[PDB]
């Protein structure tokens, strides 16, 4: 599929045969089903040559095609990505970010985007080559959708990576631009902006403060109401991420009226959103009494219970966390309330689950409650715990008994204790 | 109930090439039981019932 003619022209000294050849290359390499990448790479010096074509300051069309070629080579395979990196493309692609021909700029940013998104290794490499300053510099001017779309996408790929994550200090300088992009109308730029924010907000509290300090929470929360699931998903996660910080950090999210938005998402058709929303709510009901109260006030717990009865299992797991979290940080009056909505039942039904973890969550919730009813007992009565009866009639007592057969020792013991404690066993 | 870390980071990372896959589907299942030998070993209880 590759001729000697194409090779002779490539290596000759007339910028006309060079270009005409380069085009034949990319057009062939643009064949979805199996580009003749092996041959191209096989013929020696070809890649190194395409790279040298990138240096043709005076030739917009030649540079443009060469970068297009190297891209089709690199994009879609880690090994050939290595080959292109190894020829020295990256430093030059970066150079082309600052050329008078914008098309060359767009193409370069794209290429770099593809390279950095190939792996942790490549991401960290492209950054080490200072892609950031010139890349961020592109946003300064009014650029066409396409130029912006590729730009922000590049950033996304430069922020992506959880193991290992990039040196935060290398990707944080893009935070300002990100928050700015959250006000663009276009859903692609919007989505990818959230993604990058979704990435930066994932980690320790010092990193979360950085995101918060950029001033994104308001707009982020505002975006949970967006109609398109492709921008709601990453926004939700970024929001959700932020509320993994301390009470003070998660109060910032609360102060943006995220709760009513979240309540809305619990009715969302997309299970992915429900789950993610419960998870978020869970991390809020894991805060201080006042924050728990704010959740109650947002009228959210009615929805969490119905979610524990209708929604899918992997979603229910999250909702169960929200409740139990409330039960351990909540006040007597607060717990009383959850029980009033009949949260004992949903917890009970999770006692005999496969996930050893959710079992503990369910046991923890039921214990906390019983601890209350143990209080209400002495302070009035006829002091018999009001709650272990409600538990008995929810078949929880049966399940707690059974659990005395669980593989996990600690769980066995808990069930044993709860019984001997709040019920008794001859 | 004073100064614990109830916060839970997300399990899997979500990306632009990842978010909409509708993963697997969870199996509720039954909790893993203990080995016959251990089962007899430990002492069980029969909750006092009423109402």
């Amino acid at each position: 599929v590759i001729t000697s003619d194409m090779i002779e022209m490539i290596f000759s000294k007339s910028p006309e045969q060079q270009l005409s050849a380069t085009q034949k290359f990319r057009k062939l390499l643009s064949k979805e089903p199996n580009p003749p990448i092996d041959e191209v790479i096989s013929t020696p010096g070809v890649v190194a040559r395409f790279v040298e074509f990138l240096k043709r300051k005076e030739n917009c069309t030649l540079q443009f095609e060469s970068a297009w070629v190297l891209t089709n080579i690199a994009s879609g395979n880690s090994l050939q990505t290595r080959i292109v990196i190894q020829a020295g493309a990256v430093p030059i692609f970066i150079e082309l970010l600052s050329s008078e021909f914008e098309d060359v700029q767009e193409q370069a940013v794209w290429a770099l985007g593809n390279i950095a998104g190939d792996s942790t290794m490549c991401r960290d490499y492209v950054l080490d080559c200072n892609i950031l300053p010139p890349l961020l510099q592109l946003f300064s001017k009014q650029n066409r959708l396409t130029m912006t779309r590729n730009a922000v996408w590049a950033l996304s790929n430069l922020c992506r990576g959880k193991s290992p994550p990039p040196e935060f200090a290398k990707v944080s300088p893009c935070l300002n631009v990100l928050s700015w992009l959250l006000f663009v109308s276009d859903t692609d730029v919007l989505a990818d902006a959230c993604w990058a924010l979704s990435y930066l907000s994932d980690g320790p509290n010092d990193k979360i403060q950085a995101v918060i300090d950029a001033g994104v929470c308001r707009r982020l929360v505002e975006l949970l109401m967006h109609n398109d699931y492709k921008v709601v998903s990453p926004a939700l996660r970024a929001v959700g991420n932020i509320v993994t910080g301390d009470d003070i950090q998660t109060q910032v999210i609360l102060n943006c009226s995220a709760l009513q938005s979240l309540l809305h998402l619990l009715s969302s058709p997309k299970e992915s959103i429900k789950k993610e929303a419960c998870w978020t709510i869970s991390n809020i009901t894991a805060g201080n009494r006042a924050q728990i109260q704010t959740v109650i006030d947002a009228n959210i717990f009615p929805a969490l219970i119905s979610i524990l009865q209708t929604a899918e299992f992997r979603t229910r797991k999250e909702a169960a966390w929200a409740i139990t979290n409330a039960t351990s940080g909540g006040s007597a009056e607060q717990i009383k309330y959850l029980v009033e909505l009949g949260c004992i039942k949903p917890l009970c039904d999770l006692l005999t689950v496969m996930d050893s973890k959710i079992v503990q969550v369910a046991l923890n919730g039921l214990e906390n409650i019983l601890r209350l009813g143990e209080q209400e007992a002495k302070r009035n009565g006829t002091g018999i715990n009001p709650y272990c009866a409600l538990i008995e009639e929810a078949y929880g007592l049966d399940k707690i008994e059974f659990l005395q057969s669980h593989e996990n020792q600690e769980i066995y013991q808990k069930a044993f204790d709860l019984i001997e404690h709040y019920f008794g066993t001859e | 109930p004073l100064g614990s870390m109830a916060k839970r980071n997300a399990e899997k990372e979500l990306t632009d090439r990842n978010w909409d896959q509708e993963d697997e589907a969870e199996e509720v299942g039954t909790f893993s039981m203990a080995s016959e030998e251990v089962l007899k070993n430990r002492a069980i209880k029969k909750a006092k019932r009423r109402n």
